């Protein structure tokens, strides 16, 4: 069987996901949300003109701002005015309203989805026997980008399936064994 | 080059078969023979370039997947599309546009100096960029300040206080922070 | 390409003879024989890049033995160790360090255009220089001033009478020579 687009809720307080099939063969994908907080762009010397994100995934910005100190907010830029999300791929100060100064660092804060790699964004690991053996994505590399708490991770893996199989005995003594659909 | 040949059979006559042994022993020792120039192509072979630095049309390199422009290390000229310069870890201070890097090779494979220039007719966008690479370290990229012919670029319909690049400009029509009455 | 040969031994006839002979007239006879793929060998090297711009793995080349760096007229990549450049007669006027040079050919083998680039991680080690030569003349070395992501640089540790480069720097935590009461 192959399951696809499976989904389930990642908890912080629990980063162990379950894939819901027990007798995984193998994984053939794993993608969530991702949050990027206080990445530092550096304003372009076009005017009204676009700067480019470090991920093309991007789909929501949390915030634009200036910071005179750890944490203080100068200025924050009010989406849809002063600035767009343009193509997933780039903050974009065509509306009318206010931008940075060109040449200017500014912090961008935003969620893009995140295709996760074996081995270095998470790890796959079993606990039980038989059909209480289960498989888990546990996200337990520090340096690995974790999904935001209380969003969607989707799964996509390979397991092998069952089949049930009747006995009958003819009138002339032999049994026959007819196969079920796997 | 070419042999002239004729399919010997039982039939034919030893004189036949003599004739056919010799059109193939002249063709292969006649002057500038098949051996001869098969010799030349190796020499003249072993001087030539034998590592690409363009692709066989004369367009840049393909790069495979990277993280950062650091992993670039091949020599040669290499397109880097706005959309991927964006994505890498160690790109310059500066908007998203088309770009070419070039890779200088030197006394190994994991050192390296990079070129960057950007894609742009717009002078206030044109730049020229450059860096040495050593394994995963760098310096940071070495911006190099061009007078748009000859001149001092012109800055206008932005605060004053706006401008970040280093460097000498003509300021006019600025929409702020300018001292009190100096209009350019 | 390859020739099916059997050795023609005391048992054999004149039609085993004659079957040897007609395998080597077809080997050399065939569609895109022998022949052909050396004249489309000769055919396509003209065209290549006959000279070496790196060396056969991609590195820079080697050069002999030399007095200055005006010696290196061959175009392509050439590295250079800090202690040979100490020795040259017409070394750029800086610290001595591991270069690369890349040479740029003309209308002559007597006349070239040379970039020297230093191979350094350190922000204010790493250089580009450029000059024209001809014969055993040059221009001196047109030192280009890059800008660490776009900024000034910033000096330190040092006394403020002992910079002796030109341009504008950040200075602060100076041993000595600052005015009186003033730190950056």
């Amino acid at each position: 069987g192959t399951a696809e687009n499976e989904s389930t809720i990642f908890n912080k307080s629990n980063n162990s996901i379950s894939l819901a099939n027990s007798p995984v063969k193998e994984i053939r994908r794993v993608t969530g949300q991702v949050l990027i907080e206080k990445e530092r762009v550096t304003r372009g010397a076009q005017g009204d003109g676009q700067d480019f994100l470090s991920n093309n995934t991007a789909f929501e910005i949390v915030k634009v701002w200036t910071e005179t100190s750890p944490g203080v907010t100068t200025k924050e830029y009010k989406q849809g005015e002063d600035f767009r999300l343009t193509d997933g791929q780039t903050i974009d100060w065509s509306p009318q309203g206010q931008e940075p100064s060109g040449g200017t660092s500014y912090y961008v804060s935003y969620k893009y989805n995140k295709r996760m790699e074996a081995g270095k964004d998470y790890e796959v690991t079993t606990q039980g026997e038989g059909l209480s053996k289960k498989w888990y994505i546990n996200f337990t590399p520090s340096n690995g980008a974790k999904p935001i708490d209380q969003t969607v991770v989707l799964v996509d893996y390979t397991y092998y399936l069952a089949r049930k199989d009747s006995v009958f005995i003819n009138k002339y003594g032999d049994i026959a064994i007819l196969p079920g659909e796997p | 080059m070419a042999l002239n040949f004729t399919t010997i059979t039982e039939n034919n006559v030893i004189r036949d078969l003599t004739t056919q042994v010799n059109n193939i022993g002249e063709e292969l020792t006649k002057e500038r023979n098949i051996f001869d120039i098969t010799d030349d192509l190796v020499y003249n072979f072993n001087k030539s370039q034998k590592i690409k630095l363009t692709d066989d049309k004369g367009l840049t390199k393909s790069y495979g997947n990277i993280t950062a422009l650091r992993d670039i290390k091949e020599p040669g000229y290499y397109y880097i599309g706005a959309r991927t310069l964006a994505t890498l870890l160690d790109r310059p201070d500066m908007e998203s546009l088309d770009v070419v890097l070039h890779v200088v090779p030197l006394d190994t494979s994991s050192k390296v100096v990079q070129h960057l220039y950007t894609l742009s007719t717009n002078n206030n966008q044109i730049k020229m960029l450059y860096r040495f690479v050593s394994g995963n370290s760098s310096s940071e990229w070495q911006f190099i300040q061009g007078l748009p012919s000859n001149k001092n670029a012109v800055i206008s319909g932005t605060n004053i206080l706006d401008i970040a690049s280093p460097g000498v400009y003509f300021v006019m029509g600025m929409t702020g922070g300018m001292p009190s009455g100096v209009s350019s």
